[PDB]
């Protein structure tokens, strides 16, 4: 199991929650991750992209809720959220070489993330 | 005739069972049984 998600839950409206995925390594960080949902109705935007030098970067228009930072002890991701809203109907993946298709990558887990 | 004869055998038989086994009589299971808030149906975490 490359990919390994941590956290999350069920989530009452008004809420917020902390999400979290568990990297194998660095190396496979090349060159775009993946902080996928499935909204619903609305189309599959990116939310959390990170690099393996270090780099970050966001949509610009969605970037209003969502925080990511990183530890490299335990090779752990942080992705703090605040403001949680039904935008979030359904259970999330953390799975690299997203962009590529649906066919060449590793899924783990994932954790689920809805509202009334 | 006069003499001594050896019959049988003496065996001392033993009185009711004892087992005994260490002070290990459980580590606690219920960080999976138990908790305070379980999860969904098919996401089965491996809670090993
Ligand atoms: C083993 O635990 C303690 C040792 O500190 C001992 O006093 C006790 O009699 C034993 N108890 C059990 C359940 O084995
Ligand atoms: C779990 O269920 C009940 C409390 O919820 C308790 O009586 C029982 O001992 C627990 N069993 C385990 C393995 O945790």
């Amino acid at each position: 199991v490359q990919l390994v998600e941590s956290g999350g839950g069920l989530v009452q409206p008004g809420g917020s929650l902390r999400l979290s995925c568990a990297a194998s390594d660095s190396s496979f960080y090349d060159y775009e991750m993946s902080w996928v949902r499935q909204a619903p109705g609305k189309a599959q935007e990116w939310i959390g992209s990170m690099y393996p030098s270090g780099r970050t970067y966001i949509n610009p228009s969605l970037k209003s809720l969502v925080t990511i930072s990183r530890d490299n002890s335990k090779n752990t991701l942080y992705l703090q959220l605040n403001s949680l809203r039904a935008e979030d109907t359904a259970m999330y993946y953390c799975v690299s070489n997203w962009a590529s298709g649906s066919t060449g990558d590793y899924w783990g887990q994932g954790t689920l993330v809805t509202v009334s | 005739e006069k003499g001594i004869y050896q019959t049988s055998n003496f065996r001392v038989q033993p009185t009711e069972s004892i087992v005994r086994f260490p002070n290990i009589t459980n580590c606690p299971f219920g960080e999976v049984f138990n908790a305070t808030r379980f999860a969904s149906v098919y996401a089965w975490n491996r809670k090993r």
